[PDB]
Protein backbone atom coordinates (compact mmCIF):
# COMPACT_ATOMS: atom_id res chain seq x y z
CA UNK A 1 0.00 0.00 0.00
CA UNK A 2 2.90 2.50 0.09
CA UNK A 3 3.82 2.06 -3.46
CA UNK A 4 7.15 -0.06 -2.63
CA UNK A 5 8.27 -2.08 -5.80
CA UNK A 6 12.05 -2.76 -4.03
CA UNK A 7 10.55 -2.98 -0.34
CA UNK A 8 7.84 -5.53 -0.48
CA UNK A 9 11.16 -7.96 -2.42
CA UNK A 10 13.05 -7.72 0.18
CA UNK A 11 10.15 -8.40 3.01
CA UNK A 12 8.74 -11.66 0.60
CA UNK A 13 11.96 -13.05 0.08
CA UNK A 14 13.52 -12.36 3.79
CA UNK A 15 10.38 -14.00 4.77
CA UNK A 16 10.16 -17.86 2.23
CA UNK A 17 13.70 -18.18 3.31
CA UNK A 18 12.78 -19.67 7.05
CA UNK A 19 9.02 -19.57 6.82
CA UNK A 20 7.57 -22.34 4.76
CA UNK A 21 9.72 -25.48 6.69
CA UNK A 22 6.84 -26.88 8.46
CA UNK A 23 3.96 -25.15 4.58
CA UNK A 24 3.93 -22.82 1.70
CA UNK A 25 -0.13 -22.28 0.89
CA UNK A 26 0.38 -18.32 2.12
CA UNK A 27 3.65 -18.32 0.28
CA UNK A 28 2.32 -19.37 -2.48
CA UNK A 29 -0.75 -16.82 -1.82
CA UNK A 30 1.68 -13.93 -1.46
CA UNK A 31 3.21 -14.95 -4.65
CA UNK A 32 0.05 -14.43 -6.30
CA UNK A 33 -0.29 -10.91 -4.89
CA UNK A 34 3.31 -9.96 -5.85
CA UNK A 35 2.13 -11.40 -9.56
CA UNK A 36 -0.72 -9.15 -8.87
CA UNK A 37 0.97 -5.97 -7.72
CA UNK A 38 3.33 -6.20 -10.56
CA UNK A 39 0.66 -6.32 -12.73
CA UNK A 40 -1.05 -3.15 -11.62
CA UNK A 41 8.32 -10.14 -18.21
CA UNK A 42 6.71 -9.55 -14.59
CA UNK A 43 5.16 -13.36 -14.61
CA UNK A 44 8.40 -15.15 -13.19
CA UNK A 45 6.66 -16.27 -9.84
CA UNK A 46 3.22 -17.53 -11.84
CA UNK A 47 5.96 -20.18 -12.42
CA UNK A 48 7.38 -20.54 -9.25
CA UNK A 49 3.81 -20.75 -7.43
CA UNK A 50 2.86 -23.37 -10.05
CA UNK A 51 5.89 -25.42 -9.55
CA UNK A 52 5.87 -25.33 -5.68
CA UNK A 53 2.10 -26.53 -5.72
CA UNK A 54 2.78 -28.97 -8.45
CA UNK A 55 5.86 -30.66 -6.31
CA UNK A 56 3.65 -29.76 -3.22
CA UNK A 57 1.50 -32.22 -4.48
CA UNK A 58 1.91 -35.47 -2.04
CA UNK A 59 2.83 -38.70 -3.72
CA UNK A 60 0.57 -41.27 -2.19
CA UNK A 61 0.99 -44.68 -3.66
CA UNK A 62 2.81 -45.51 -6.78
CA UNK A 63 0.68 -44.21 -10.04
CA UNK A 64 -0.85 -41.06 -8.11
CA UNK A 65 2.66 -39.81 -7.82
CA UNK A 66 3.57 -41.04 -11.37
CA UNK A 67 0.45 -39.26 -12.86
CA UNK A 68 1.61 -36.08 -11.02
CA UNK A 69 5.04 -36.21 -12.99
CA UNK A 70 3.29 -36.18 -15.93
CA UNK A 71 1.22 -32.69 -14.77
CA UNK A 72 4.66 -30.86 -13.27
CA UNK A 73 6.97 -32.12 -16.18
CA UNK A 74 4.50 -30.37 -18.72
CA UNK A 75 4.95 -27.94 -16.52
CA UNK A 76 8.35 -27.95 -16.35
CA UNK A 77 8.57 -28.72 -20.56
CA UNK A 78 6.72 -25.44 -21.53
CA UNK A 79 8.00 -23.26 -19.16
CA UNK A 80 18.66 -28.83 -15.07
CA UNK A 81 16.61 -29.61 -17.98
CA UNK A 82 18.32 -33.32 -17.44
CA UNK A 83 18.06 -33.98 -13.98
CA UNK A 84 14.66 -33.01 -14.04
CA UNK A 85 13.78 -35.38 -16.64
CA UNK A 86 16.00 -37.65 -14.37
CA UNK A 87 13.67 -37.47 -11.04
CA UNK A 88 10.70 -37.84 -13.52
CA UNK A 89 11.69 -41.35 -15.23
CA UNK A 90 12.61 -42.53 -11.35
CA UNK A 91 8.92 -41.54 -10.36
CA UNK A 92 7.37 -43.36 -13.17
CA UNK A 93 9.42 -46.41 -12.90
CA UNK A 94 9.17 -46.20 -9.31
CA UNK A 95 5.14 -46.72 -9.41
CA UNK A 96 1.54 -52.07 -15.60
CA UNK A 97 0.46 -48.54 -17.03
CA UNK A 98 3.84 -46.32 -16.56
CA UNK A 99 4.91 -48.38 -19.48
CA UNK A 100 2.91 -46.42 -21.21
CA UNK A 101 2.87 -43.01 -19.68
CA UNK A 102 6.11 -42.94 -19.84
CA UNK A 103 7.47 -43.87 -23.36
CA UNK A 104 5.76 -41.21 -24.25
CA UNK A 105 6.96 -38.56 -22.15
CA UNK A 106 10.60 -40.43 -22.03
CA UNK A 107 9.77 -39.83 -26.33
CA UNK A 108 9.58 -36.27 -25.66
CA UNK A 109 12.04 -35.40 -23.39
CA UNK A 110 14.36 -37.21 -25.81
CA UNK A 111 13.52 -35.55 -28.84
CA UNK A 112 13.59 -32.27 -26.82
CA UNK A 113 21.73 -38.11 -26.61
CA UNK A 114 19.27 -40.28 -28.98
CA UNK A 115 21.15 -43.45 -29.04
CA UNK A 116 21.16 -43.02 -24.59
CA UNK A 117 17.76 -42.16 -23.80
CA UNK A 118 16.39 -45.05 -26.69
CA UNK A 119 18.60 -48.08 -25.02
CA UNK A 120 16.74 -46.77 -21.77
CA UNK A 121 13.29 -47.20 -23.04
CA UNK A 122 13.95 -50.32 -24.56
CA UNK A 123 15.64 -51.67 -21.93
CA UNK A 124 12.82 -60.61 -27.74
CA UNK A 125 13.95 -62.63 -30.33
CA UNK A 126 11.76 -60.80 -33.32
CA UNK A 127 12.19 -57.21 -31.69
CA UNK A 128 16.11 -57.39 -32.58
CA UNK A 129 14.90 -58.92 -35.96
CA UNK A 130 12.74 -55.64 -36.35
CA UNK A 131 14.98 -52.99 -35.15
CA UNK A 132 18.02 -54.61 -38.29
CA UNK A 133 15.53 -53.85 -40.78
CA UNK A 134 14.75 -50.46 -40.10
CA UNK A 135 17.35 -49.14 -37.71
CA UNK A 136 19.88 -47.67 -39.95
CA UNK A 137 17.63 -47.98 -42.72
CA UNK A 138 15.24 -40.36 -37.54
CA UNK A 139 11.43 -39.87 -36.88
CA UNK A 140 8.79 -42.79 -38.08
CA UNK A 141 12.00 -45.31 -38.80
CA UNK A 142 13.53 -44.32 -35.31
CA UNK A 143 10.39 -42.79 -34.88
CA UNK A 144 8.15 -45.91 -34.19
CA UNK A 145 11.77 -48.21 -33.85
CA UNK A 146 11.27 -48.38 -30.27
CA UNK A 147 7.32 -47.32 -29.91
CA UNK A 148 6.40 -50.87 -32.27
CA UNK A 149 8.56 -52.57 -30.19
CA UNK A 150 5.62 -52.49 -27.99
CA UNK A 151 -2.59 -56.80 -32.49
CA UNK A 152 -1.38 -55.37 -36.24
CA UNK A 153 2.79 -55.97 -35.69
CA UNK A 154 2.89 -58.57 -38.22
CA UNK A 155 0.79 -56.15 -40.70
CA UNK A 156 2.74 -52.92 -39.80
CA UNK A 157 6.33 -54.79 -39.45
CA UNK A 158 5.64 -56.28 -43.36
CA UNK A 159 4.71 -52.49 -43.94
CA UNK A 160 7.93 -50.88 -42.53
CA UNK A 161 9.79 -53.73 -44.61
CA UNK A 162 7.57 -53.02 -48.27
CA UNK A 163 8.63 -49.27 -47.67
CA UNK A 164 12.30 -49.62 -46.47
CA UNK A 165 13.37 -52.15 -48.97
CA UNK A 166 11.52 -49.96 -52.26
CA UNK A 167 13.37 -47.04 -51.02
CA UNK A 168 11.82 -54.88 -53.21
CA UNK A 169 11.37 -58.79 -53.15
CA UNK A 170 13.64 -59.06 -49.91
CA UNK A 171 11.77 -57.34 -47.40
CA UNK A 172 8.71 -58.09 -49.04
CA UNK A 173 9.73 -61.97 -48.05
CA UNK A 174 10.17 -61.57 -44.44
CA UNK A 175 6.46 -59.95 -44.62
CA UNK A 176 5.53 -63.09 -46.53
CA UNK A 177 7.77 -65.59 -44.37
CA UNK A 178 6.27 -63.75 -40.89
CA UNK A 179 2.90 -64.04 -41.97
CA UNK A 180 2.60 -67.60 -42.15
CA UNK A 181 3.52 -67.51 -38.66
CA UNK A 182 -5.65 -66.01 -42.39
CA UNK A 183 -2.75 -64.06 -41.68
CA UNK A 184 -0.67 -64.96 -44.34
CA UNK A 185 -3.60 -64.03 -46.76
CA UNK A 186 -3.08 -60.45 -45.82
CA UNK A 187 0.46 -60.51 -47.04
CA UNK A 188 -0.13 -62.70 -49.87
CA UNK A 189 -2.71 -60.12 -51.19
CA UNK A 190 -0.34 -56.67 -50.11
CA UNK A 191 2.50 -58.44 -52.10
CA UNK A 192 0.67 -59.20 -55.44
CA UNK A 193 -1.20 -56.04 -55.87
CA UNK A 194 2.86 -54.35 -56.04
CA UNK A 195 1.48 -62.80 -62.86
CA UNK A 196 3.90 -64.60 -59.97
CA UNK A 197 1.70 -62.21 -57.55
CA UNK A 198 -1.55 -63.26 -58.59
CA UNK A 199 -0.27 -66.90 -58.54
CA UNK A 200 1.77 -67.52 -55.55
CA UNK A 201 -1.20 -65.69 -53.81
CA UNK A 202 -3.13 -68.75 -55.36
CA UNK A 203 -0.61 -71.54 -54.07
CA UNK A 204 -0.37 -70.12 -50.79
CA UNK A 205 -4.12 -70.73 -50.51
CA UNK A 206 -4.45 -74.13 -51.88
CA UNK A 207 -1.71 -75.23 -49.78
CA UNK A 208 -3.33 -73.71 -46.51
CA UNK A 209 -6.92 -75.18 -47.17
CA UNK A 210 -15.03 -69.21 -45.73
CA UNK A 211 -13.39 -65.61 -46.06
CA UNK A 212 -10.52 -66.53 -46.99
CA UNK A 213 -11.15 -68.58 -50.35
CA UNK A 214 -13.36 -65.97 -51.34
CA UNK A 215 -11.09 -63.44 -52.00
CA UNK A 216 -8.60 -66.20 -53.71
CA UNK A 217 -11.24 -66.79 -55.75
CA UNK A 218 -12.09 -63.59 -56.80
CA UNK A 219 -8.71 -62.61 -57.72
CA UNK A 220 -7.48 -65.38 -60.03
CA UNK A 221 -11.49 -64.73 -61.86
CA UNK A 222 -11.35 -60.82 -61.83
CA UNK A 223 -7.41 -61.02 -63.76
CA UNK A 224 -8.33 -63.24 -66.15
CA UNK A 225 -13.90 -69.26 -65.30
CA UNK A 226 -11.93 -72.29 -64.75
CA UNK A 227 -10.25 -72.50 -61.32
CA UNK A 228 -13.45 -69.93 -60.27
CA UNK A 229 -15.24 -73.72 -60.01
CA UNK A 230 -12.36 -75.41 -59.06
CA UNK A 231 -12.41 -73.45 -56.12
CA UNK A 232 -16.09 -73.15 -54.92
CA UNK A 233 -16.20 -76.85 -54.84
CA UNK A 234 -13.11 -76.87 -52.81
CA UNK A 235 -14.58 -74.41 -50.55
CA UNK A 236 -17.97 -73.69 -50.23
CA UNK A 237 -19.04 -77.06 -49.45
CA UNK A 238 -23.38 -67.83 -46.39
CA UNK A 239 -21.31 -70.45 -48.31
CA UNK A 240 -24.24 -72.32 -50.03
CA UNK A 241 -24.97 -68.29 -51.43
CA UNK A 242 -21.54 -67.60 -51.94
CA UNK A 243 -21.78 -70.68 -54.34
CA UNK A 244 -24.84 -69.21 -55.94
CA UNK A 245 -22.79 -66.28 -56.09
CA UNK A 246 -20.06 -67.67 -58.09
CA UNK A 247 -22.05 -69.47 -60.44
CA UNK A 248 -23.95 -66.08 -61.75
CA UNK A 249 -20.16 -64.70 -62.19
CA UNK A 250 -18.15 -67.04 -63.73
CA UNK A 251 -24.73 -72.62 -70.83
CA UNK A 252 -25.60 -74.91 -68.46
CA UNK A 253 -26.23 -72.62 -65.27
CA UNK A 254 -30.06 -73.20 -65.24
CA UNK A 255 -29.50 -76.92 -65.29
CA UNK A 256 -26.95 -77.45 -62.45
CA UNK A 257 -27.66 -74.45 -60.34
CA UNK A 258 -31.17 -75.79 -60.20
CA UNK A 259 -30.20 -79.54 -58.87
CA UNK A 260 -28.10 -77.87 -56.54
CA UNK A 261 -31.11 -76.11 -55.08
CA UNK A 262 -33.08 -79.39 -55.02
CA UNK A 263 -30.21 -81.21 -53.60
CA UNK A 264 -29.90 -78.61 -50.71
CA UNK A 265 -33.58 -78.47 -50.46
CA UNK A 266 -33.47 -81.89 -49.87
CA UNK A 267 -30.36 -81.95 -47.47
CA UNK A 268 -32.48 -79.57 -45.43
CA UNK A 269 -40.67 -74.94 -46.36
CA UNK A 270 -37.21 -74.32 -46.70
CA UNK A 271 -37.09 -73.25 -50.95
CA UNK A 272 -36.81 -69.44 -50.69
CA UNK A 273 -33.32 -69.80 -52.28
CA UNK A 274 -34.55 -71.94 -55.52
CA UNK A 275 -37.21 -69.58 -56.44
CA UNK A 276 -34.94 -66.40 -55.71
CA UNK A 277 -32.03 -68.01 -57.82
CA UNK A 278 -34.73 -68.57 -60.20
CA UNK A 279 -36.08 -65.28 -60.75
CA UNK A 280 -33.01 -63.85 -61.28
CA UNK A 281 -31.56 -66.39 -63.56
CA UNK A 282 -34.22 -65.01 -66.11
CA UNK A 283 -34.37 -61.41 -65.28
CA UNK A 284 -30.56 -61.64 -65.34
CA UNK A 285 -31.07 -63.83 -69.43
CA UNK A 286 -30.44 -61.04 -72.25
CA UNK A 287 -33.35 -59.64 -74.30
CA UNK A 288 -36.74 -54.35 -70.92
CA UNK A 289 -40.27 -55.70 -71.77
CA UNK A 290 -38.67 -59.41 -73.25
CA UNK A 291 -36.09 -59.72 -70.74
CA UNK A 292 -38.65 -58.81 -67.56
CA UNK A 293 -41.39 -61.22 -68.71
CA UNK A 294 -38.63 -63.84 -69.40
CA UNK A 295 -37.73 -63.49 -65.53
CA UNK A 296 -41.12 -63.61 -64.51
CA UNK A 297 -41.42 -67.39 -66.12
CA UNK A 298 -38.15 -68.43 -64.77
CA UNK A 299 -39.00 -67.30 -61.33
CA UNK A 300 -42.72 -68.41 -61.48
CA UNK A 301 -41.65 -71.70 -62.93
CA UNK A 302 -39.18 -72.58 -59.49
CA UNK A 303 -42.62 -71.21 -57.35
CA UNK A 304 -44.62 -73.54 -59.00
CA UNK A 305 -42.11 -76.51 -58.89
CA UNK A 306 -41.35 -75.37 -55.29
CA UNK A 307 -45.06 -75.39 -54.06
CA UNK A 308 -45.40 -78.99 -55.63
CA UNK A 309 -42.58 -80.55 -53.75
CA UNK A 310 -43.39 -81.73 -50.03
CA UNK B 1 -0.74 6.78 -22.41
CA UNK B 2 0.32 8.19 -19.38
CA UNK B 3 -2.51 10.59 -19.24
CA UNK B 4 -4.58 8.46 -19.52
CA UNK B 5 -3.42 5.82 -16.90
CA UNK B 6 -3.57 8.66 -14.46
CA UNK B 7 -7.40 7.49 -14.57
CA UNK B 8 -6.16 4.30 -13.07
CA UNK B 9 -5.04 5.75 -10.37
CA UNK B 10 -8.06 6.92 -9.31
CA UNK B 11 -16.57 -1.06 -14.16
CA UNK B 12 -17.63 0.06 -17.87
CA UNK B 13 -14.66 2.62 -17.48
CA UNK B 14 -12.18 0.11 -16.64
CA UNK B 15 -13.47 -2.56 -19.47
CA UNK B 16 -13.29 0.87 -21.52
CA UNK B 17 -9.42 1.34 -20.87
CA UNK B 18 -8.19 -1.97 -21.37
CA UNK B 19 -9.49 -1.80 -24.41
CA UNK B 20 -7.63 1.60 -24.99
CA UNK B 21 -4.77 -0.85 -24.25
CA UNK B 22 -5.46 -3.40 -26.17
CA UNK B 23 -5.98 -0.89 -29.11
CA UNK B 24 -2.18 0.04 -28.58
CA UNK B 25 -2.11 -4.11 -28.07
CA UNK B 26 0.05 -3.44 -24.91
CA UNK B 27 -1.75 -7.05 -23.96
CA UNK B 28 -0.20 -8.32 -20.79
CA UNK B 29 -0.51 -4.54 -19.37
CA UNK B 30 -3.94 -4.88 -20.17
CA UNK B 31 -4.51 -8.03 -18.19
CA UNK B 32 -3.16 -6.55 -15.27
CA UNK B 33 -5.75 -3.87 -15.46
CA UNK B 34 -8.53 -6.81 -14.83
CA UNK B 35 -5.82 -7.64 -12.10
CA UNK B 36 -6.76 -4.32 -10.41
CA UNK B 37 -10.11 -4.59 -10.93
CA UNK B 38 -11.21 -7.54 -9.81
CA UNK B 39 -9.18 -7.02 -6.15
CA UNK B 40 -12.22 -4.74 -5.61
CA UNK B 41 -15.41 -5.29 -6.67
CA UNK B 42 -16.01 -8.74 -4.83
CA UNK B 43 -17.79 -12.22 -6.13
CA UNK B 44 -20.95 -10.05 -8.14
CA UNK B 45 -19.46 -7.07 -10.36
CA UNK B 46 -15.74 -8.49 -10.12
CA UNK B 47 -18.21 -11.71 -12.53
CA UNK B 48 -19.19 -9.07 -15.14
CA UNK B 49 -14.99 -7.88 -15.47
CA UNK B 50 -13.92 -11.66 -15.25
CA UNK B 51 -16.34 -13.39 -18.15
CA UNK B 52 -14.74 -10.89 -20.54
CA UNK B 53 -11.00 -10.87 -18.83
CA UNK B 54 -10.71 -14.88 -19.43
CA UNK B 55 -12.37 -15.42 -22.92
CA UNK B 56 -9.95 -12.62 -23.89
CA UNK B 57 -7.13 -13.70 -22.18
CA UNK B 58 -7.28 -17.95 -22.85
CA UNK B 59 -7.70 -16.10 -26.60
CA UNK B 60 -4.11 -14.56 -26.33
CA UNK B 61 -1.13 -22.70 -16.58
CA UNK B 62 -1.60 -19.48 -16.16
CA UNK B 63 -5.22 -19.17 -16.91
CA UNK B 64 -5.74 -22.41 -15.12
CA UNK B 65 -4.13 -20.81 -12.40
CA UNK B 66 -6.14 -17.99 -12.36
CA UNK B 67 -9.64 -19.73 -12.77
CA UNK B 68 -8.02 -21.88 -9.72
CA UNK B 69 -7.83 -18.02 -7.70
CA UNK B 70 -11.03 -17.49 -9.30
CA UNK B 71 -13.19 -20.55 -8.03
CA UNK B 72 -12.99 -19.48 -4.48
CA UNK B 73 -21.80 -20.09 -11.30
CA UNK B 74 -22.28 -21.22 -14.81
CA UNK B 75 -19.14 -19.31 -15.38
CA UNK B 76 -17.49 -21.69 -13.29
CA UNK B 77 -18.98 -24.51 -15.51
CA UNK B 78 -18.25 -22.88 -18.70
CA UNK B 79 -14.78 -22.62 -17.50
CA UNK B 80 -14.48 -26.14 -16.55
CA UNK B 81 -15.53 -27.20 -20.14
CA UNK B 82 -13.08 -25.24 -21.85
CA UNK B 83 -10.11 -26.22 -19.85
CA UNK B 84 -11.02 -30.38 -19.94
CA UNK B 85 -10.38 -29.76 -23.82
CA UNK B 86 -7.75 -26.99 -23.98
CA UNK B 87 -7.57 -33.31 -17.66
CA UNK B 88 -11.30 -33.98 -18.15
CA UNK B 89 -12.39 -36.26 -15.33
CA UNK B 90 -10.73 -33.88 -13.35
CA UNK B 91 -13.10 -31.12 -14.70
CA UNK B 92 -16.10 -33.62 -13.79
CA UNK B 93 -15.04 -33.63 -10.13
CA UNK B 94 -14.97 -29.57 -10.57
CA UNK B 95 -18.37 -29.76 -11.65
CA UNK B 96 -19.65 -31.98 -8.97
CA UNK B 97 -17.49 -29.84 -6.23
CA UNK B 98 -28.13 -29.43 -8.74
CA UNK B 99 -30.37 -31.69 -10.84
CA UNK B 100 -28.95 -29.68 -14.17
CA UNK B 101 -25.33 -29.62 -13.34
CA UNK B 102 -25.57 -33.23 -12.22
CA UNK B 103 -27.13 -33.88 -15.77
CA UNK B 104 -24.26 -32.35 -17.49
CA UNK B 105 -21.48 -34.36 -15.76
CA UNK B 106 -23.22 -37.37 -16.83
CA UNK B 107 -23.22 -35.60 -20.33
CA UNK B 108 -19.67 -34.97 -20.49
CA UNK B 109 -18.44 -38.23 -18.85
CA UNK B 110 -20.48 -40.30 -21.52
CA UNK B 111 -18.38 -38.19 -24.58
CA UNK B 112 -15.44 -40.00 -22.51
CA UNK B 113 -17.09 -42.96 -22.97
CA UNK B 114 -19.93 -45.13 -21.59
CA UNK B 115 -18.66 -46.64 -18.52
CA UNK B 116 -18.39 -43.45 -16.26
CA UNK B 117 -21.77 -42.64 -16.50
CA UNK B 118 -23.16 -46.13 -14.55
CA UNK B 119 -20.85 -45.03 -12.14
CA UNK B 120 -21.80 -41.63 -12.11
CA UNK B 121 -25.53 -41.84 -10.76
CA UNK B 122 -24.18 -43.52 -7.91
CA UNK B 123 -22.76 -40.20 -7.32
CA UNK B 124 -25.99 -38.67 -8.48
CA UNK B 125 -28.32 -40.67 -5.76
CA UNK B 126 -26.83 -38.55 -3.02
CA UNK B 127 -37.03 -34.86 -7.69
CA UNK B 128 -34.08 -35.88 -7.64
CA UNK B 129 -35.41 -39.72 -7.83
CA UNK B 130 -36.77 -38.74 -11.28
CA UNK B 131 -33.67 -38.71 -12.44
CA UNK B 132 -32.07 -41.32 -11.14
CA UNK B 133 -34.93 -43.66 -12.51
CA UNK B 134 -33.70 -41.70 -15.63
CA UNK B 135 -30.32 -43.01 -15.57
CA UNK B 136 -30.12 -45.80 -12.96
CA UNK B 137 -32.83 -47.66 -15.36
CA UNK B 138 -31.15 -46.90 -18.35
CA UNK B 139 -27.83 -48.31 -16.48
CA UNK B 140 -30.50 -51.63 -15.58
CA UNK B 141 -31.12 -52.14 -19.74
CA UNK B 142 -28.12 -51.47 -20.66
CA UNK B 143 -26.91 -54.08 -17.94
CA UNK B 144 -20.75 -57.28 -12.87
CA UNK B 145 -24.09 -57.87 -14.00
CA UNK B 146 -25.20 -59.60 -10.73
CA UNK B 147 -24.42 -56.13 -9.01
CA UNK B 148 -26.32 -54.43 -12.16
CA UNK B 149 -29.66 -55.97 -11.50
CA UNK B 150 -29.13 -56.69 -7.47
CA UNK B 151 -28.65 -52.39 -7.71
CA UNK B 152 -31.73 -52.81 -10.23
CA UNK B 153 -33.63 -54.27 -7.09
CA UNK B 154 -31.72 -52.01 -4.90
CA UNK B 155 -33.26 -48.69 -7.01
CA UNK B 156 -36.74 -50.02 -7.73
CA UNK B 157 -37.16 -50.43 -3.79
CA UNK B 158 -34.91 -47.47 -3.40
CA UNK B 159 -38.55 -45.34 -3.98
CA UNK B 160 -45.85 -43.39 -10.00
CA UNK B 161 -47.81 -46.15 -12.17
CA UNK B 162 -45.18 -46.01 -14.65
CA UNK B 163 -42.41 -46.95 -12.22
CA UNK B 164 -44.79 -50.08 -11.34
CA UNK B 165 -44.62 -51.07 -15.02
CA UNK B 166 -40.23 -50.85 -14.27
CA UNK B 167 -40.75 -53.11 -11.78
CA UNK B 168 -42.77 -55.31 -13.34
CA UNK B 169 -40.46 -55.11 -16.56
CA UNK B 170 -37.69 -56.19 -14.35
CA UNK B 171 -39.46 -59.04 -12.55
CA UNK B 172 -40.78 -60.00 -16.40
CA UNK B 173 -37.18 -59.99 -17.54
CA UNK B 174 -36.30 -63.12 -15.60
CA UNK B 175 -36.65 -66.22 -17.32
CA UNK B 176 -39.27 -67.50 -15.14
CA UNK B 177 -37.17 -66.10 -11.83
CA UNK B 178 -38.79 -62.88 -11.90
CA UNK B 179 -42.54 -63.38 -11.21
CA UNK B 180 -42.17 -63.72 -7.31
CA UNK B 181 -40.07 -60.45 -6.99
CA UNK B 182 -42.31 -59.17 -9.93
CA UNK B 183 -45.83 -59.35 -7.63
CA UNK B 184 -43.94 -58.27 -4.90
CA UNK B 185 -43.03 -55.00 -7.21
CA UNK B 186 -46.79 -54.36 -8.18
CA UNK B 187 -47.66 -55.26 -4.56
CA UNK B 188 -45.38 -52.27 -3.39
CA UNK B 189 -46.78 -50.39 -6.49
CA UNK B 190 -49.79 -50.88 -5.09
CA UNK B 191 -48.81 -50.25 -1.47
CA UNK B 192 -47.69 -47.15 -2.87
CA UNK B 193 -51.44 -46.44 -4.44
CA UNK B 194 -52.67 -46.91 -0.73
CA UNK B 195 -50.25 -44.54 0.49
CA UNK B 196 -51.58 -42.06 -2.28
CA UNK B 197 -54.89 -42.85 -1.82
CA UNK B 198 -54.65 -42.60 2.04
CA UNK B 199 -53.30 -38.59 1.55
CA UNK B 200 -55.96 -36.47 1.67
Amino acid sequence: NQKEFERVRVIYKYALDRISKQELFKNYTIFEKKFGDRRGKRRFQYEEEVKANPHNYDAWFDYLRLVESDAEAEAVREVNVPPIQEKRHWKRYIYNYALYEELEAKDPERTRQASLELIPHKKAKMWILYAQFEIRQSLARRALGTSIGKLFKVYIELELQLREFDRKFLEFGPENCTSWIELETILGDIDRARLAISQPRLDMPEVLWIDFEIEQEETERTRNYRRLLQRTQHVKVFELSSGKEGSLTKNKTMRNCEEKEERLMLLESFEEEFGTASDKERVDKLMEKVKKRRKVQTDDGSDAGWEEYF
Amino acid sequence: RKLERARDLFDGCPPKYAKTLYLLYAQLEEEWGLARHAMAVYERATRAVEPAQQYDMFNIIYGVTHTRGIYQHAREMCLRFADMECGEIDRARAIYSTWKDFEVRHGNEDTIKEMLRIRRSVQATYFMASQMLKVSGSATGTVAPGQSGMDDMKLLEQRLAAEAERDQPLRAQSKILFVRSDASREELAELAQQVNPEEI
